[PDB]
């Protein structure tokens, strides 16, 4: 007979037919999936008096355990079974209530922001309800639905109650970002932004995905703080960190200005780095989990040798600060010294006036001052062989994988900012953000500047051709620019940065997939002109949108500090060597746009940045950022069992993909990163990768490490992020 | 262990 | 280890058919000329064509000058030094003859009682007793020791084979059976506490734990209130967690559901309760403690074993002829074999208990296009084990008519007209709907009238050596792989699962099973008909779980599943490695 | 160790000269009424002035309801399972009363004999018998094997 304990708490006959129907509904249009198989694997687990919720968990998981390269459609079967379970959990039935009725109930429960009701009439919620297509829920993969349930959908943190479904999330996120638009155009903007995100064309980051529509205003997830060489500045930096990490922001810290140990910071940089570490970790569940930072400093700093080994897990405690990452800052002269097999001189910033500034802004001024101070022998200085310094850095980079590189000259010669007024002097956590900053005297110093950036991404696998990006760029820019006016700022210097420059970082996901379906690869140069073609379209259409927005709503307060303001474009300042590796011509009117920018300026000082995505791209079953996948199936752990994801359209494209370890070397990929950087305002989170088994005795030669470093330099690469080493 | 998850089971 | 040979020169004196014919001859020697040789011919045929599988001691002994054939003994210890010593002496005696031991030592009072020093020193003693005849002190002589989950000293006892403690805290070379009932499990589900008493401080409590569940219910709650009584209180989840943890890592902390062993049993638990098992967890017989090695008031349980080869029979009515042969061959042996301890002779002549089981079940399911894990083999298992138990009962019934029932027959639930088909766990109705094909109602009456020669007939034991003889899959277990590898000084020995050629796809190899549910249901359906118990295993492949760690949630759930389907005992837990 | 007292309440009930006199009175209780108290006085004198030293079990027990005073036993083991079992049983009984043991196990036949498995497994079995009544198989119960 088999009995089932219902939602409330009373038995009832088991209903095998209803279960079969739900499965049959779920399987519609899927290929290579056996309902029968899923039925057998779950029915055996049932027992007399089974809770109704656990039957759904059993069928979902049963379908999830069959996800494979051969039968990838189990991704969607399990997903739909989970959507079906979430509907019954949220609304007591499959059918979502009417939008207005739901919003009203939720605001009343304190779960949605009450301004939704103020800003929109009931008739306006009726109209918006007509934009909604709840069946779009059927288009999520299993891993996507796990993400929605884990960290997106408005839920009760303690009871585990889910209150909404994915389309309500999408419509309302549209509503809040366009709330202040004139009735004339408001709802049309809402409809088209909803469409773009619910059909995966635009990818939105976590803080926006889980927050916008709720009572919170905490959306800043990356901050850049520059430290001056004083205790007051040190403390201000520390306090700013603590503030932002309690809101979960990732930190980039420029601490290169702090004077070396032994100066007229008698005790040196490291105690202060430890302090920044504890600041970063001050809100972490145990002191490891949560809160992350990358700290930046010049390669020529007197204390550099001590600093390079800071995360070497085999030293002494007061010599080590292991739980931050580091960005070593380099320029043309340092590299030249390497090639010429010469020496590098190490100065404390304090003993070399004008030297630190020139290092970022003026390369030949740096050239002059450096050689001058190398002669002047009253100045405290250390001399080292260039090969031993680069060797040490690359060694530390190789074993931890998190000693990063920033080419400061490239960040300033090819930049949307005039390095004389607003130089770029650091990056963020993941190495794609490149914005100006100024040190603080006090946590509340209205003279300091903390850089912030709002992020999003275009899904290169959801668009059919490149002129779709016009409509999408308009939506992305205007949605994110509105957010800048919507979100809280807990530290005045950060509000300065954001309202002064209005900087955005809009990037890509699903690039590997994109190259695959165009019959191109990473490693051979076959994707060069297509990358050039693709990223030209991206940057041109982003600039156009921010330009139309400047015409509509006025340029950004500090616009006059951009190289854009002076009529200069990215197509003018890019590394010249890119001409030797791609010959795609420009397809868009960069000259009309130059003038239209000279005239009306830009709403935003930056627009583009290529960030890693991991959680975000799971939502739309996309390959992460611009990275090639490691394998066809991606495995993740969760207390709900093993979660699998199959790279998009594996069925038709398995041979088209170039999986990460199939690449003979880094050259192909570094060229694509170069070609991309031609158009990117900020930077790109590029990786270097090495399989020991491609090298004699399984040891990666330093020669190859140094060569690839110089290759990235050669093609105008601004930053180098992770180094991955294959193991096994 | 989850006592709520167990507690449903009928012996 | 079978053929009569010179142990020292390595001379072989006989061949396999002489072994088979003569084993037939000795077991039917006392039969009347009228029928004697016909019995010999048909028993020879049955064993030489692998239909009946015989255990090692019989296979190597019967026809030789020896009379040592008992390979499993069950001894219960009372709470006194005299009983402790008697138990120890009985062990030493049987292990010098190579018997496997099951010891019930749960009655010994806890450390700190009015066994001031406690159970463990005495467990060490039983260990040394068990190992007293072992080539180095590891090789040979094995035991499982049994105790209640609610014993005051339980937390100390659960970790006894944890190889990372201190010496006087550890007794590593015995296995353990933890004894549980409905109330303990309920406490787990309800997320409540379990109270730990020493047996000595709770009169009538230990007895009820096996015989009367609602009497146990009353006394337990009573003594939980009475706060003059020495008692320890623990969270039910932490106790079960500890047990399952110890079970997971050693693989040899066992489970016995004492209520199931008594509500569904061929014995009246008021007169002769089942209170322990043997080494491998399939034997379930009554026992009584001894005052002295020679105490004619004690009872040591013994059981003679054999098996039907489910791969050598073409259909299920062949079992009639085979059951007759098996029962009569083994019942004669009971009268042929020596008994070195009087309490054991009591058990065997009083109850005449047999344990006849199966081999080649995986193979059997394979050739019927059935599998273990999906429920596809449920009605076939029901069909197969009904045939087995009905035909065994019929043979022992015809034998009772011919030679008189067993002296203590009146203590069986059989004597009262009650059958296994009356007392089985009710939840088995929700997972199989095969109806009964045999006249259980005619048999009820024919049993009410003439009784049974033997108080028990069926038990599902592991076989390893035995099934090798007839190239059979071991017992009711699915094979690990198609080829089984064994070492010997003669080189690598290989065995290929029967009819691999035609059936490789039909098999469900052990690690191909998504979980334990399918197999536990088949063990349940089997237990419906089995007199005693079954050596069932639980199995887990770490790589089917996140981070390769087996969740306690799943361990506890499967434990409760076995309980739900009337599983009496849980034996090995195997973990895949690599 | 010596004066009659409570384990639990730790309360002490007697002084030394009561201990000495009663040990005397108990030991000489069966003597004829013409020598009895004469022997009691002279024995009392001998012990209370430290001329005769009495072992712990007498010192603590003689006068009380217990009759366990054997502090040292010697058991010889024969070359058979019956004797090995009897020796083991006897050890258990006596160590429960805190006696120290001398075991003679020389007659047990050696490894390889037509027993077969040798002495050491049986020695272990004597050792567990010896320790069957102590804390954690370490403190309490001691034996010498010959």
């Amino acid at each position: 007979n088999l009995l089932v304990t219902k939602r409330d708490g009373s038995t009832e006959r088991i209903n095998l037919d209803k279960i079969h129907r739900v499965l049959d509904w779920a399987a519609e249009g899927l290929h290579n999936v056996s309902i029968s198989q899923v039925e057998l694997r779950s029915h055996i687990q049932f027992y007399d008096g089974i809770k109704t919720s656990d039957i759904h968990e059993t069928i979902i998981k049963a379908a999830a355990d069959l996800i494979s390269r051969d039968a990838p459609d189990y991704q969607y079967l399990a997903a739909r079974l989970a959507i079906f379970h979430l509907r019954k959990k949220a609304y007591g039935q499959f059918e979502p209530p009417a939008l207005y009725d739901h919003v009203v109930k939720m605001v009343e429960m304190g779960k949605y922001d009450n301004h939704l009701l103020e800003d929109y009439t009931e008739e306006e919620f009726k109209q918006m309800d007509t934009f909604i297509d709840h069946d779009r829920d059927m288009t999520f993969s299993y891993a996507a639905v796990k993400q929605l349930e884990g960290k997106y959908l408005v839920q009760n943190r303690v009871t585990g109650e889910i209150y909404e479904s994915a389309q309500f999330l999408y419509i309302l996120v549209a509503a809040c970002l366009f709330s202040n638009y004139p009735r004339e155009t408001r709802l049309q903007y809402v409809k088209r932004f909803y469409d773009a995100v619910s059909t995966f064309k635009i990818s939105l980051p976590t803080p926006i995905m889980s927050g916008v529509r709720t009572p919170t205003r905490q959306f800043s997830s990356c901050v850049l703080i520059e430290c001056g060489d004083s205790l007051d500045s040190i403390n201000a930096t520390s306090s700013a960190i603590v503030k932002y990490v309690s809101q979960r922001a990732g930190i980039g810290i420029n601490a290169g200005r702090i004077r070396a140990l032994g100066s007229p910071f008698h005790t040196g940089c490291i105690p202060f780095y430890k302090h920044f570490q504890t600041a970063v970790k001050s809100c972490s569940q145990g002191g490891v989990r949560g809160g992350a930072a990358t700290l930046f400093y010049p390669m020529w700093h007197l204390e550099v040798e001590s600093l390079l080994v800071l995360k070497n897990n085999r030293g002494v405690e007061g010599n080590r600060v292991r739980h931050m990452d580091y960005g070593v800052q380099i320029n043309k002269l340092m590299y030249t010294r390497l090639l010429k097999g010469e020496d590098i001189t190490l100065f404390s910033p304090s003993d070399v006036p004008g030297l630190y500034d020139a290092f970022f802004a003026d390369q030949e001024e740096f050239e002059r001052l450096y050689t001058k101070y190398e002669k002047d022998d009253s100045i405290r200085k250390q001399r080292v062989k260039a090969v031993e310094l680069f060797s040490l850095m690359m060694q530390e980079r190789a074993s931890t994988g998190r000693i990063y590189i920033q080419n400061v000259d490239h960040c300033n010669t090819h930049s949307p900012f005039d390095p004389a007024i607003a130089p770029v002097r650091q990056s963020n956590l993941a190495l794609e953000i490149a914005l100006p900053t100024k040190p603080l005297n006090d946590v509340n110093d209205e003279n300091g500047e903390i850089a912030l950036c709002t992020l999003s991404a275009f899904n290169l696998g959801a668009i059919n051709n490149l002129d779709e990006l016009e409509e999408l760029a308009i939506l992305a820019v205007r949605a994110l620019d509105a957010l800048l006016d919507y979100q809280d700022y807990p530290i005045p210097a950060a509000k300065r940065g954001a309202m002064g420059r209005r900087t955005l970082g809009i990037g890509v996901i699903n690039f590997a997939y994109y190259l695959a379906k165009h019959g191109k690869r990473y490693s051979d140069g076959s994707a060069n002109n297509l990358t050039h073609k693709t990223f030209e379209a991206i940057q041109y259409y982003l600039l156009k949108a921010s330009n139309e927005l400047a015409k509509e709503q006025g340029a950004c307060p500090w616009f006059n500090e951009t190289t854009y303001a002076k009529g200069i474009l990215p197509i003018d300042t890019y590394k010249k060597d890119l001409d030797t590796i791609a010959n795609e011509p420009l397809h868009y009117d960069w000259e009309a746009l130059r003038e239209s920018i000279k005239t009306h300026g830009l709403r935003n000082s930056t627009l583009s940045a290529l960030m890693p995505s991991e959680t975000s791209s799971q939502i739309s079953n996309a390959t992460n950022g611009i990275e090639p996948p490691r394998g066809y199936v991606s495995i993740k752990a969760s207390k709900d069992g093993i979660l699998r994801q199959v790279v998009p359209d594996y069925e038709h494209l398995h041979d088209a993909y170039e999986l990460l370890w199939e690449m003979p070397g880094n050259d192909g990929y570094l060229q694509l990163v170069g070609i991309m950087q031609k158009f990117i305002d900020q930077s790109i989170s590029a990786n270097t990768n090495y399989d020991p088994s491609r090298f004699p005795s399984g040891k990666v030669p330093m020669q190859q490490l140094l060569k690839d470093l110089l290759t990235a330099y050669k093609f105008g690469v601004k930053t180098l992020y992770y180094q991955n080493t294959r193991d096994g | 262990v989850d006592t709520d998850d167990l507690s449903n089971f009928q012996l």
